[PDB]
């Protein structure tokens, strides 16, 4: 026996590692054939645009254009607030806001302090 | 009148000629690396000059010849310093560069492109020779960045290959991070100092604070390549031979220890900081020798040499020796630009072949490549009167007598042993045994231009120490007593390193086989350090980008709130006021409730 | 490469494919040659001791514990070829790889220059143009209803006839162009 | 395992007609048809119309404009050491204290 | 660079070569058609460890879909020239 | 200053009378010559400024900014000239009619020396904006774009026109002399907080602030060429010249209220500069890098030093400069592609090896690459904002991080890697492409020669 690898989310599982690989089957036999049969279809869909003489543009690819359409303008219509998103979006539209005005108001009012007391050293600063 | 200024001006002048040429007809020729070559010699010839008359008389200048904008009571000139740093740089590095474009000659023969290398060579160069020359900090930014740009078009120069460009935007990252250092520096210079001037800082500064200082260390980390962003100087091997042996591993990787050079008058009035320049320089020392004594790409180890090489620098920067320093940058640059010819020369015999598992018995088959690389491993690990001893062997005494931290000596010291290991480790899996390349032999040396280049570094890296050392000023109080062993604690560690690695380097030939053990594995993989650091940052940022900043406020949350309100608010409004049926009745009793509520609110 | 692929892998095909990458790291462990013959066929002889077993599951048990082993020992750092997808110039020449098409844009001035290679391209360009839709046709004749199954072309079986969609693999423009 | 039949007729077509398009990729000795119109001693001419016209641009533009202005050209007021004299002056360095001299 | 431009003529003489070399085949009964499983009577693995040796001379690795249906030295003759775009 | 509007105005008899197949031509010419006059302009007095009359002076400040108006306008029409050309003569001069207009509210507007004439011109340039938007746009959006780019402005600019009204019943004057003389202290009251959000979020609207930036992409992506050349590069530092105009009187009140402006810049830089990382559009990322350049110069603004408002407007001119540069390499590439999505078509460098070069140093000057006037303008904001607090530095190196990374992103995108095969109608570049590409660039690195042009009155 040797060491087991254990898979993450950056470094995932090896293909010939997973075991549903060498759990084959009818079902999964029958699964393969028809994704085989689908990657054909669409390869000699594009071979068949492709090779043609008389065309003379870009071959428009519909699953472009769905990613695209989903990544932008989908977006709002299929919104819906939720305690999740409610959450994280306050999270992460205020918490940064407020953190850095408490870390610049903090540093700002310390030097404030120290020009009014006169120990800053301020000699030479003329630039500003 | 004094010709040093005119001589020191026109060499970084006519630098720049072919640049104006290259628009030109002779561009469109074949005669154009010819071009580029001899103006590069010429201007090494010529810069020969200034060096004589500062050894001479020890002259130093400042030329501040034209004036930028004025702001305020800050003024911006252009200025060039040309103290002994610079005039001693500049031939040196001119040198290299003219046996670099003699090498690419024959390296780049069959590259569609070469008036376009040669070029960026030279635009490269230019760079450079701005960086070390300037006298004010914005000029010093100018070569900073230029030196990147073309680091970053070079690296990238096959551009359909997709690890090129990735190495590239990996080497600009790693830049702009040290970048950020290097502008609170400036912008610390110029609030308190009123400004960029090197003469006005070091007055200003009797005793420097801490911030300027990091900056400026943080700035050096970044453009040489240290532990905490190594990993593009052993990427930026993705890029042509002649662009890793002239940028990445003796001109521009210098440039950020030449920077804390610059400003060694502020450096030794802190301490904080030369503790920390010092702990990073052994560390980044330690860790690149570690990973390069089990590579089996002959590029990738040349590079993390370079990368130890460069934190010995900052060890010696940290100990207090910018003069030493510079001189071990000046001989480095020397015998690791030969070294790189050398494995570009073998590579190119071996057909575009890398790895050293293919690489056999060369001793013979290859006698001029042969001896190159084993005066240039000897002068690299240090051999008593060669150009790497007037050098190396000083740091080890520097280090060893005086102040410092004790890890920071036992990293050396074993830095300088994993030195002798990978130098023996090259040697041996590369010239001794049988041959393992392809049965189609192609090995041939008989090119004129390969031979002179690989020479001229050749006979650089066996006299130049002894006569930059015995020719240049005394510049520190030496140590002339030492301990016996002490004397020879640095050979003594070479010597071991180099019998220890060849005994575990001979066990190969064993008919017996086991699996790698854990520090293998660690060492190999770059401490695993490119691995988590390019998939955990990048990814948790990226993925951030589309989630947080792009889809859930952009998108959604700041669409909601001020566009989508309004328009809901609006809408329902609307039809509340508008859906009215018709019916005079309705409208007369709310006529008749508006009249009673009039008499009776508005009286 | 130019082979369409399989819905699957048989069991053999894998036993074989991890005999190449076993042998393959192996080479890439041992660096010298003696050393690699040696270990090379003391491997075989392992592999070949289980060769005549007839048992499925048995058989599935096998090659699954040797992947294992071979995830475990792999050599984190092998062997690749310079051009193989791994290599140092995998990419090196794709920057110079132009379409053909491309010379359609050319000047007139500049086809004035070599008139004997743009005639061979009129020819060619005929040929296409005549061949196609024959091509086509026969793709519509010979493509079993509901679709391909496979991505494997039909070659030509007439005289005048050419391969379907045999364009873009004939005009590749070279394996290092410039 | 190996080639189908067709797989093998198909292959030997497009090998056929892929090396008649590489032997078509090929040069006639008359091809590259250019156009003709127009309109020591190298290292000799090179040496003065990139290294001693820029001295003389420099030369000049130092000397007489950079110079012009104060504070342009700093130098180092280069060491005197005892026993030198000073051209503009005549008067000479005195000697140091004479410490005893021995190994 | 300064390769050679290899031709078909070179490139057989040299996959013969290799295969000569292998002791498990009688080089005067080996044939540029002759098939590999049934001609000459080697196993799959033989196959394979043909293809290693193609492989290691050559300087480039065979995609192993391709490999595993390579089946006599025309065949890898062929396939060679057309991924190295040989003329004559 | 009548020298430059008067032949603005003839502009468009010339352009009306024009034979059918000579607008462009006369259009382009003459445009050329009014810049070559409006370059006079430069000339400026450390002096208070160049009082032509009553009604229009000039300053430092709004000579750069009437120079790239006027030099704009010649760049739009060789940029519109390609895809107007299937357009019927009277739409096309319809076309140029806009413009015409924008240029002169523009020339107008950065005059201005009463309030209430720049708030009546700043407005105006509004209507001809919209209607290039919304009619000479190619995407279904455009409409709803053209709405979002409305009322956005007139939701910040309504309440401001108040203010202005306000503050001459009691100043007694809206003339910027006469403001700037007699300027008296902002008591810190609910009523003057009122007062200064009401001059400020007008022009904070147009720049734009981060939290209302949501109509500048959606504009600028389908707006045409020259409508997205002309937001980029002038009608963005409109919010910046009013700020800078307008925060004389808004002292000491500024100190205590630019405390949420200067954290929502400050942020909403990185949060832009993160988003242009996960971009498909290129117009979208070129939008968003603009809103990322304009918090920087908000931030400037804000901070109210020499040196915040040098690098202010420093940064807009060369940001003006380069955005619409990026903006016309995009369209080029549009024309020949029509998908506008940056992995559709991939290693142009190889077919259009000239064209890369131009992509090339617009990126590098996007990039802030020294001595280009970009990254003055950016090291005099970064200074400037580490005097005013030193822990501003780990934002602004942060951002100029993700600045590089997005840039050179988009660079090698779409010019690097291995050319899309199906896409066969890509052809040569025009020599008209080069040309507004050369056009574009050889100002900036003329510029870099000679920064006090640009630096503003404060220099
Ligand atoms: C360095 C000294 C120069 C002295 C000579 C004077 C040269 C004047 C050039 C002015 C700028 C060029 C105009 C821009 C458009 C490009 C034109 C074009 O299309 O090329 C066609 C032409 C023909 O090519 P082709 O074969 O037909 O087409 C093939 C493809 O195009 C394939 O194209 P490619 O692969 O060949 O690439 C083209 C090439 C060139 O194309 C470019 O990318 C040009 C971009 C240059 C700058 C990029 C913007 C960054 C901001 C810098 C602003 C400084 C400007 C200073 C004043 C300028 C005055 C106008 O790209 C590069 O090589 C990368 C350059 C990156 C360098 C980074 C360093 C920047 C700072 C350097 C110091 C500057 C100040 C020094 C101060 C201290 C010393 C005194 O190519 C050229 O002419 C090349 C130009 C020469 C290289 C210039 C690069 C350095 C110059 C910096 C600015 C000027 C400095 C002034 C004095 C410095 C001392
Ligand atoms: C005061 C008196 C002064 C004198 C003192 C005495 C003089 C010297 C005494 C000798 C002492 C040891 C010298 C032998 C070195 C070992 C070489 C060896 O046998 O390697 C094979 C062997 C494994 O070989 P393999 O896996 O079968 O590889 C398969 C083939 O060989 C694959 O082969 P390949 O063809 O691929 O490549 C072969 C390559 C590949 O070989 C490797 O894999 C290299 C990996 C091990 C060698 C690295 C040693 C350097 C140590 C620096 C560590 C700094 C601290 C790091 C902290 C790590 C924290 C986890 O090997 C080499 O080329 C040579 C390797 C380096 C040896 C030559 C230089 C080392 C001697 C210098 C050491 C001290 C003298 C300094 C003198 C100055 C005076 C003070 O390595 C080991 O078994 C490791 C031995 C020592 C490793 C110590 C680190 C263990 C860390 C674990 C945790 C520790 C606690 C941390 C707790 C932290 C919690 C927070
Ligand atoms: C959405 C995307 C961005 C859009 C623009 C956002 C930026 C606009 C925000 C305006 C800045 C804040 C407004 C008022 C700031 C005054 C300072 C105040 O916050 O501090 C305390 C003020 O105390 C409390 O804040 C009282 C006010 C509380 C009521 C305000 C609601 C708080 C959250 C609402 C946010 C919604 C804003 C947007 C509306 C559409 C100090 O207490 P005090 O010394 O006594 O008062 C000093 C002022 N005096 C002298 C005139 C009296
Ligand atoms: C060249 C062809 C002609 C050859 C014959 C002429 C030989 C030289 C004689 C010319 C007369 C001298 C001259 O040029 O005048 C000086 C003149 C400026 O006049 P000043 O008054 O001194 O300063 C400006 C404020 N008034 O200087 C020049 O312009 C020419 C030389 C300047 C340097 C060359 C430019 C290189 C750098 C370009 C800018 C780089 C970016 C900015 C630098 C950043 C530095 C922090
Ligand atoms: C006191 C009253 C204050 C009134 C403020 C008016 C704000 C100006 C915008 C008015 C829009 C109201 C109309 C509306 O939204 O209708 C919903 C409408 C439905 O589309 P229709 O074309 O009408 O029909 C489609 C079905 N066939 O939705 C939209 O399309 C809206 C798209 C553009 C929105 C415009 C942007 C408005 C928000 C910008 C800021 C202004 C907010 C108001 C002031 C803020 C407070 C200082
Ligand atoms: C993109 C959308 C941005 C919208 C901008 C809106 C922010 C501007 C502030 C709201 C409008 C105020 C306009 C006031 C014009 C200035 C006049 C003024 O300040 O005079 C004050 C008047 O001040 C007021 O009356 C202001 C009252 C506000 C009424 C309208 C409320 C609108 C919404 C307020 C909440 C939002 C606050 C922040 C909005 C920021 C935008 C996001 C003095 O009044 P007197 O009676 O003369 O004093 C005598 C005694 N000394
Ligand atoms: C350093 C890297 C370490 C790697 C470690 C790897 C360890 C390997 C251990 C292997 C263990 C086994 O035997 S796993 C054994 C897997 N099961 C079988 O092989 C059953 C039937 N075999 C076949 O059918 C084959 O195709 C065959 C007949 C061989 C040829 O066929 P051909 O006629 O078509 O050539």
């Amino acid at each position: 026996s040797f060491p087991k690898y254990k898979p993450s989310r950056l470094a995932t599982l090896p293909a010939t590692l997973d075991p549903a690989e060498y759990d084959i089957s009818p079902e999964t036999r029958k699964a393969q054939a028809e994704r085989l049969a689908i990657r054909s279809r669409l390869k000699r869909e594009y071979l068949l645009q492709y090779n043609d003489p008389n065309r003379l543009g870009v071959i428009e690819d519909p699953a472009l254009i769905r990613w695209t359409y989903a990544r932008s303008a989908n977006i709002y219509p299929n919104f819906r607030p939720t305690p999740k998103t409610s959450l994280l979006g306050a999270l992460f539209g205020i918490g940064p806001l407020f953190f850095w005005y408490y870390v610049f108001k903090t540093d700002r009012d310390k030097k404030e302090k120290l020009i009014q007391e006169g120990k800053l050293d301020q000699t030479f600063n003329i630039s500003y | 009148m004094n010709p040093f200024a005119s001589l020191t001006l026109t060499t970084l002048t006519i630098l720049t000629i072919p640049i104006m040429m290259s628009n030109s007809n002779i561009y469109k020729t074949n005669l154009y690396p010819n071009y580029v070559k001899t103006t590069v010699s010429y201007a090494f010839t010529l810069s020969l000059v200034p060096l004589l008359m500062f050894m001479h008389t020890g002259q130093e200048m400042i030329i501040s010849n034209w004036h930028w904008m004025t702001l305020q009571t800050v003024e911006l000139s252009l200025s060039f310093k040309m103290d002994y740093f610079s005039v001693m740089f500049i031939p040196v590095a001119l040198f290299v560069t003219w046996s670099i474009m003699e090498f690419s000659m024959w390296y780049m023969h069959s590259d569609p492109f070469i008036n376009r290398f040669f070029k960026y060579l030279l635009l490269f160069l230019i760079t450079m020779m701005i960086l070390v020359t300037a006298n004010n900090l914005f000029q010093l930014f100018i070569g900073w960045e230029g030196v990147g740009i073309m680091s970053f078009l070079l690296i990238g120069w096959w551009h359909g290959r997709t690890d090129a460009n990735t190495a590239a935007l990996q080497a600009i990252l790693y830049n702009r991070i040290g970048d950020i250092g290097f502008v609170l520096s400036m912008a610390w210079f110029l609030t308190h100092s009123n400004a960029w001037d090197l003469q006005q800082i070091f007055m200003l500064n009797n005793e420097c604070p801490n911030m300027p200082l990091i900056g400026l260390l943080l700035a050096a980390a970044g453009k040489s390549a240290q532990f905490g962003l190594h990993p593009w100087l052993p990427s930026a091997m993705e890029g042509p031979t002649p662009v890793s042996a002239l940028l990445h591993s003796s001109t521009m990787v210098v440039a950020g220890v030449f920077l804390l050079i610059r400003f060694y008058p502020l450096m030794e009035t802190n301490k904080l900081v030369q503790t920390m320049t010092l702990c990073l320089g052994a560390i980044t020392t330690l860790f690149t020798a570690l990973c390069a004594i089990t590579q089996n790409d002959i590029k990738k180890i040349v590079a993390f040499s370079t990368s130890s090489q460069l934190g010995l620098m900052m060890v010696t920067i940290g100990i207090n020796q910018p003069h030493l320093a510079f001189l071990h940058i000046c001989m480095h640059a020397f015998f690791k630009a030969m070294l790189f010819m050398c494995s570009g020369s073998i590579i190119h015999s071996l057909n575009d072949e890398q790895d050293i598992r293919k690489m056999g018995g060369l001793y013979k088959a290859m006698p001029f490549t042969t001896t190159a690389l084993i005066i240039g491993s000897l002068a690299l690990t240090g051999m008593p009167y060669l150009t790497g001893f007037y050098s190396k062997d000083l740091i080890i005494e520097a280090v060893n007598m005086s102040y410092t931290n004790a890890w920071a000596l036992l990293m050396t010291l074993i830095a300088t042993s994993l030195t002798a290991a990978y130098s023996t480790r090259i040697i041996f899996f590369a010239f001794l045994g049988k041959p393992r390349f392809p049965p189609l032999v192609l090995i041939n040396e008989n090119n004129p231009l390969l031979i002179n280049s690989i020479k001229r570094l050749l006979i650089g890296s066996i006299f130049a120490g002894f006569i930059i050392s015995n020719n240049i000023p005394p510049m520190t109080v030496p140590n002339t007593t030492m301990p016996l062993y002490m004397k020879m604690t640095a050979l003594i560690v070479t010597i071991m390193g180099f019998m220890l690695a060849l005994e575990l380097n001979n066990t190969t030939y064993y008919l017996k086989f086991k699996y790698p053990s854990q520090t293998y594995k660690f060492s190999n993989m770059l401490g695993y350090y490119p691995s988590i650091m390019h998939r955990l940052p990048t990814y948790h940022n990226l993925s951030m980008s589309q989630k947080s900043a792009s889809s859930l406020l952009d998108l959604i949350w700041l669409e909601t709130i001020l566009p989508k309100t309004t328009s809901f608010i609006q809408m329902k409004m609307s039809i509340m006021v508008s859906n009215q049926k018709g019916l005079i009745k309705l409208y007369f009793l709310s006529f008749l409730i508006t009249i009673m509520i009039s008499m009776t609110l508005f009286n | 490469a130019f082979s369409a692929p399989a819905a699957y892998l048989t069991h053999q095909q894998k036993v074989l494919r991890l005999y190449k990458r076993a042998l393959r790291h192996l080479e890439s462990w041992c660096v010298h040659r003696d050393k690699y013959r040696y270990f090379a066929c003391l491997m075989r002889a392992r592999f070949d001791e289980h060769k005549n077993e007839k048992d499925m599951v048995k058989a599935t048990q096998l090659l699954r514990q040797a992947e294992e082993e071979f995830w475990y020992g792999q050599h984190p750092q092998p062997y690749i070829f310079p051009e193989s997808p791994g290599g140092t110039s995998y990419e090196r020449y794709e920057c110079y790889k132009v379409p053909e098409w491309c010379l359609d844009d050319w000047h007139p001035s500049e086809k004035a220059m070599y008139p004997d290679y743009f005639a061979k391209r009129e020819q060619w360009k005929r040929l296409r143009r005549e061949s196609w839709e024959r091509e086509v046709k026969q793709l519509q004749e010979e493509t079993p209803p509901g679709g391909p199954r496979t991505e494997a072309l039909p070659p030509a079986r007439k005289e005048g006839d050419l391969p379907p969609l045999w364009w873009h693999i004939v005009t590749r423009p070279r394996e290092r162009p410039m | 395992s190996g080639y189908t039949p067709d797989e093998k007729l198909r292959l030997q077509q497009l090998r056929e007609l892929r090396r008649r398009w590489l032997k078509d990729q090929e040069l006639s000795p008359r091809e590259p048809v250019l156009p003709p119109r127009r309109v020591t001693y190298r290292h000799s001419i090179f040496a003065v119309t990139h290294v001693l016209i820029p001295v003389w641009i420099i030369h000049y533009y130092l000397k007489y404009h950079v110079t012009a202005k104060p504070y342009t050209v700093v130098e180092r007021k280069p060491r005197i050491f005892p026993g030198d004299t000073i051209l503009e002056t005549g008067e000479v360095i005195p000697l140091m204290k004479e410490f005893p001299d021995q190994h | 660079s300064d390769a050679p431009p290899l031709t078909l003529e070179a490139i057989k003489d040299r996959v013969l070569y290799v295969l000569k070399l292998y002791d498990k085949i009688d080089p005067e009964k080996l044939s540029v058609n002759s098939h590999f499983m049934k001609d000459l009577g080697l196993d799959s693995l033989d196959q394979v460890e043909i293809i290693m040796a193609m492989e290691d001379e050559f300087g480039f690795e065979i995609p192993d879909i391709d490999a595993e249906k390579l089946m006599c030295p025309q065949e890898i003759v062929d396939y060679i020239a057309d991924k190295k775009d040989v003329y004559e | 200053m009548l020298k430059i509007i008067i032949p603005t105005t003839m502009l468009l008899p010339m352009t009306w009378m024009s034979k059918h197949n000579m607008i462009w031509i006369n259009a382009t010419v003459h445009s050329l010559l009014i810049s070559l006059i409006s370059l006079s302009l430069l000339n400026q007095l450390g002096e208070n400024s160049l009082n032509f009359s009553l009604t229009f002076f000039s300053d430092s400040l709004s000579a750069p900014l009437l120079v790239l108006t006027t030099w704009l306008l010649p760049l739009m029409l060789m940029a519109s000239q390609s895809h107007l050309s299937k357009e019927t003569t009277t739409r096309k001069k319809l076309y140029i009619t806009m413009l015409i207009l924008l240029q002169l509210f523009l020339i107008m507007t950065f005059t201005a020396t009463e309030l209430i004439l720049f708030y009546i011109l700043f407005e105006a340039t509004l209507v001809p904006t919209l209607i290039i938007i919304t009619r000479w746009g190619n995407q279904t959006e455009r409409l709803n774009a053209g709405l979002y780019f409305l009322f956005y402005t007139l939701a910040g600019s309504l309440p401001l026109l108040v203010a202005l009204v306000y503050i001459q019943n009691t100043t007694g004057s809206l003339n910027f002399l006469i403001i700037h003389y007699w300027s008296h202290p902002l008591s810190n009251s609910w009523s003057n907080i009122f007062m200064w959000l009401a001059c400020i979020m007008a022009f904070m609207v147009k720049m734009p602030l981060y939290g209302l930036h949501l109509w500048l992409p959606k504009a600028h992506v389908e707006a045409p060429i020259a409508g997205s050349m002309v937001l980029a590069a002038v009608l963005l530092k409109l919010g910046g010249y009013g700020m800078m105009r307008i925060t004389t009187i808004l002292n000491p009140l500024t100190n205590y209220m630019a405390y949420p402006f200067l954290m929502l810049s400050m942020w909403g830089m990185i949060m832009t500069s993160s988003i242009c990382l996960r971009q498909t559009d290129l117009k979208s990322l070129i939008a968003y890098s603009s809103v990322s350049h304009m918090a920087l110069v908000i931030v400037a603004i804000m901070i109210q030093t020499p040196w915040s408002f040098m690098g202010a407007t420093a940064l807009m001119i060369a940001h003006g400069l380069t955005s619409s540069m990026l903006f016309c390499l995009a369209n080029t590439n549009y024309e020949r592609v029509h998908s506008r999505t940056m992995i559709l078509a991939r290693g142009l460098q190889t077919l259009l090896p000239l064209m890369a070069t131009w992509w090339l140093v617009a990126s590098l000057t996007n990039l802030a690459l020294p001595p280009s006037i970009n990254l003055i303008g950016e090291l005099f904001i970064i200074t400037a904002s580490f005097s005013w607090s030193n822990i501003t530095i780990i934002l602004m190196g942060m951002n100029m991080m993700i600045t590089a990374l997005y840039s050179l992103y988009m660079l090698i995108t779409t010019q690097r890697g291995k050319y899309t095969h199906h896409i066969n109608n890509i052809k040569p570049s025009f020599t008209r492409e080069n040309a507004l590409m050369a056009l574009h660039i050889l100002p900036l690195l003329l510029l870099t020669l000679n920064p006090k042009m640009i630096l503003g009155p404060l220099y």
